């Protein structure tokens, strides 16, 4: 079928993440949410993806916003987009949050819900799913040793998201965010694994 | 078709040819290319570099016998990661060390001395990432990770404990999706593969993580009598494609 | 990139679940021959579709047909004889076509579908399963309630023997792979049934 | 146009041929084919099945008479399910329940043993899904359900008590719509029908559930004098178009 | 007349059901709403369904929102559709909800109302408004009885309606969902029926 | 699929609404003709328009004329002569055009549109019903208040008689089919008229 190849399978949208600002909550009390963005962090489209070795990203993101009431209330939402290069602000009124170089979306709640399109962002052809050895050079002690993993290419980026108001929120904001690939090439042949635990769906 | 009965492949022959090495077989395997691709040269247009890269083709591309581990009943296997290997052997080896960058292609062989006897075949596979994990404990909090002797196993190929072990988490039953060249033994005990191979990576240095980990766990036992020979041993023998290296500089093992 | 690849691969489902370890697959992936003086002694059985068994599901194929509710397409299923060389013997393999039984019988099960191998004449026979069904498409999941969704039964019986000098093991393997012929379809997605994540995450 | 008076048809004649039998009947009905299609062999594109089926024409193409039943002045109507009646009878029958799959059209020829006299022409249809259902309880409140007897009456093709029960709920006067063969007996009784049918489910097993009914129900009384005979019997015969069938397998009833 | 033909004579909109999430109500307390979807389940759109023996649909599906009140209350509602295989949503929070595999759509309750087509749902090359005869090969008890009627091909599948609140809702929401049938080519000989009762509007 | 195919069905619609049960549509649905020595006897009547009599509703016809506001078309009605071979016997039946009464007699009725029936001569007769009418549609439902929505009276008589060799019945029946001409048309649908749901569901 139409569903066996990627694109089909890929298409429908993913809840890539969420995350929580409470008004009220200590925790955001500070502007700050701002996520890392994996491709990861689903655990079932974690699986998927680990499918196949490498491929290339071309997504549209979804924004919506929910409460955990699940009304919406009105909230003027800007959040920017950095690359990893960047220091990330630090705090809801940081200088940077009002930066040159981060994609700026301005949006209500409602929105009726944003919707962006958002390029593959490597240094390299791909993002690989796995990485078997370091990026670093140099001596590989016991403690460093965690480092394997990282491939550090596949790490997308953050993205900022900032409220306006200096004070803190009269009321509380969620975000949840859904991610379609706008079409992915993927070839390699690779296993995906059913196994034992070393951790949550490992090989390894 | 291919034939039924062998895992095989060759009654035939095969003979691998590289520079100022040239080894023949009876006893050998049909190859197989990996993805139905051959190992090729960086293209200009894919390669990055602008430093002119030195291809030693001959003494390079050739054979080493790096190892020979005898095979019992049944084995633990082992498995080779391919940089280092030729690394620790010249002349591919120094020059690996020393160059910041080697990609290839490589053409493998392994032989065993030929048995008919023998059965119980043997997996045998390349893995680009394969890439290695623990048991975190066994509880699974522990969150455990990599030798740095592990991960460079020099020309030993440092052996998997298990099977899944072999890398990573993957079972033996499910290791079959990357495809294998079984040696049942039944027949002659002897594998070609040559795999090109377009790496994940566009580019690693495989002066670390190794590029591949060739892999050799058995899937049947070796069952025989009383009646004959307890051992044999099973050797194997690789060519590298014509390597690309980058970054002449002063020269470390790392 | 297209699942259908993933399910033609090689990869090797266990004749018959049966689980010495759960941890290893191994034990059940490969099946026992040996030497029997009996004639049309059951060497194994498993539901030919994939799921039931669920060493097939274990396999690529398996995992596969467990993602899409519905599948069709011919399976194949080849057999590979691990035995020695000196070793010989000959086999039935046969898929009982829906509507049958398992054969529970040399001559019953013959009938049906079947190839014989002969040892030595052939290290490794291939058996094939045809689809054949009432409905264009099957679900994956067969319950006890749908009998559209059943593919039916494979068998393995020893058609002649197993025989070796002695000097020679008296036992020896088979291992089993399988696959999904070029014309192999699927539909309904679902939620993975392959695999269900032990935990969601916010 | 056709003639009036008739409920016919045939004075004429009809002539069924099939393997190994041909019939003709000086009374009989002018063939009246269903939905104006003829019956055919699936296509290439319609089969999913991807198994040569067996199409045995002659032996299982044929005339058999299945059944006779006597009629009175009035009687409760019997409908037949097309799968099962032949399965009885080989030779088709014996393949119908061997074989998962049956699909075919087949051409119908009701006979009674001529009369002028006959009245009260008698309602003669095939129904697809027909759909059995039952009183309920009568208050409605039962919901009750099928016989598995029922619902394979096999040759006998099981009587309907009561006319519009016959399948489903369907009145008499609403019956017609579904066409039918009237066989007024008021000419010579006798009725031809030629049922190609696509059939609603692409595939029936019809090892179960019939792909047909074919049904029976007076709409006039046969009224009569003492003066003559009080009995005709009424006889179908039907011989099916080649069928398909799929799953060779073993033998069930089923 | 225009009327005359099928596709004039459906194509009015139709309601095929409203379900009921009360907010305070302990019902649907639990996020649940989910629907199997029929074609049926209007007893006059069933009749007239009824009245051709075999259709393809093509649907258009409206959403709209309304309180027994009538008012309107802003929730946001993101309601997904789940095919037959799957395993449902459990509970409102239920993991599957967060689904890569059910069409999701985000809407505010006025919407204005969202809109969606949908695709035939069948195995099999039509759907069939009655079967006579079972699903099941196995034998025919009298308990198993009630089995004669699915045809489990005319088995739409469901939608899954969730709301964002983890918590209970302030407000509550009902549905009522209007399908319009995009095209439908039917065409078989069948009889409407009127006649006694086995049960609603029952031929058999 | 359109609606007018179901109007042309042959489906029986019984002369006169006459229930001797309402279970069964049966015993109006034949209507007897017997030996009678009178001349000129009425054998039934019914307003030709389906909807008033009943009969024609509960037919295909009569359904979805229900169903529509509005038809025109010229309406057929067959009659099929159950009778035994033996038997003989002229009829006549009559179109009485609009704003005319029914005749209530042999000689008014005959004049109107009439065909003459032979029996033996014609096992069945067909009488046609023109569309007369001075609107372009009529409605359907015909209360006391719409003249423009009548159709008229059909009314079926003796011609000659009813004769039959004793050896044979005195007594038969007739059975009434009615469907619509090629060119019959509906209009201004409503709610289903034919069938009122005994209740709604949520």
């Amino acid at each position: 079928t139409e569903e066996t190849s990627i694109t089909n399978f890929y298409s429908r949208a993913g809840l890539v993440g969420v995350v929580n600002m409470p008004v009220q909550g200590t925790s955001n009390t500070k502007g700050f949410a701002k996520w890392g963005i994996d491709i990861m962090g689903f655990v079932q489209m974690r699986r998927k993806l680990e499918l196949m070795t490498y491929m290339r990203f071309s997504a549209e993101f979804t924004f919506v916003a929910s409460t955990p009431e699940g009304e919406t209330t009105n909230l003027i939402l800007q959040y920017m987009y950095a690359p990893p290069g960047a220091p990330l602000p630090t705090r809801r009124d940081s200088y940077e949050w009002q930066t040159s170089t981060n994609p700026s979306i301005i949006s209500k709640m409602a929105d009726p819900p944003a919707q962006v399109s958002v390029p593959f962002l490597s240094p390299a052809s791909a993002y690989q799913w796995f990485y078997d050895g370091y990026p670093t050079f140099g001596k590989h002690p016991i403690d460093q040793d965690f480092q394997y993993g990282m491939c550090p290419n596949n790490m997308m980026g953050t993205f900022c998201v900032r409220m306006i108001g200096g004070g803190k929120p009269t009321q509380s904001v969620t975000i949840r965010i859904y991610m379609r690939l706008k079409h992915i090439r993927a070839w390699v042949p690779r296993p995906l694994r059913s196994q034992n635990y070393t951790m949550r769906n490992y090989p390894n | 078709s291919p034939t039924a009965e062998a895992c095989g492949y060759s009654d035939r022959v095969a003979q691998l040819t590289v520079g100022n090495s040239t080894i023949t077989t009876q006893e050998a395997a049909n190859v197989i290319v990996a993805y139905g691709e051959w190992p090729q040269y960086c293209p200009d247009t894919d390669a990055t570099a602008v430093d002119k890269p030195t291809r030693p083709d001959v003494s390079v591309n050739r054979f080493y016998t790096l190892d020979t581990k005898d095979w019992s009943s049944s084995s633990k296997g082992w498995y080779w990661k391919f940089p280092d290997i030729l690394a620790e052997t010249g002349v591919f080896g120094q020059n690996a060390q020393f160059h910041f960058l080697y990609r290839s292609g490589f053409c493998i062989h392994v032989q065993c001395n030929a048995s008919k006897f023998h059965q119980g075949a043997l997996l045998v596979a390349v893995l680009p990432e394969y890439v290695t994990g623990t048991v975190s404990g066994n509880t699974g909090h522990e969150n455990t990770h990599p030798p740095y002797a592990a991960t460079q196993p020099g020309a030993t190929g440092f052996e998997l404990t298990n099977p899944y072990i072999l890398d990573a988490g993957i079972p033996l039953s499910q290791l079959l999706v990357c495809p294998h060249q079984w040696i049942n033994l039944r027949t002659n005990n002897c594998a070609t593969i040559v795999v090109p191979y377009i790496n994940s990576v566009p580019f690693d240095s495989a002066l670390n993580h190794c590029n591949f980990g060739l892999v050799v766990i058995p899937v049947s036992p070796l069952g025989f009598l009383q009646g004959a020979t307890p051992t044999i041993p099973i050797t194997i023998t690789v060519a590298p494609m014509n390597s690309e290296f980058s970054g002449l500089r002063q020269a470390v093992t790392q | 990139r297209n699942l259908l690849e993933l399910c033609q691969i090689d990869t090797i489902m266990e004749v018959n679940n049966l689980t010495t370890n759960e941890a290893t697959p191994m034990e059940r992936l490969r099946i026992p021959v040996q030497v029997q003086t009996q004639s049309g002694e059951l060497c194994a059985a498993f539901k030919a579709d994939p799921g039931l068994d669920g060493p097939w599901q274990s396999t690529m194929v398996g995992q596969l047909c467990r993602y899409y509710t519905q599948w069709s397409g011919s399976l194949k299923i080849t057999f590979m004889f691990t035995g020695s060389f000196m070793a010989t013997g000959k086999m039935l393999i046969a898929y009982t076509p829906p509507g049958g039984s398992l054969p529970a019988n040399r001559m019953q099960a013959m009938l049906g579908t079947h190839v014989i191998w002969d040892f030595g004449l052939q290290s490794s026979v291939t058996l094939v399963v045809p689809w054949i069904s009432n409905t264009h498409y099957r679900s994956q999941a067969t319950g006890s309630f749908f009998d559209y969704y059943a593919t039916g039964i494979v068998s393995l019986w020893y058609q002649t023997n197993f025989v070796v000098p002695i000097g020679a093991p008296t036992t020896a393997y088979i291992v089993v792979l399988g696959s999904a012929q070029k014309n192999f379809t699927m539909r309904l997605c679902r939620d993975t049934s392959e695999l269900t994540q032990a935990a969601e995450y916010q």
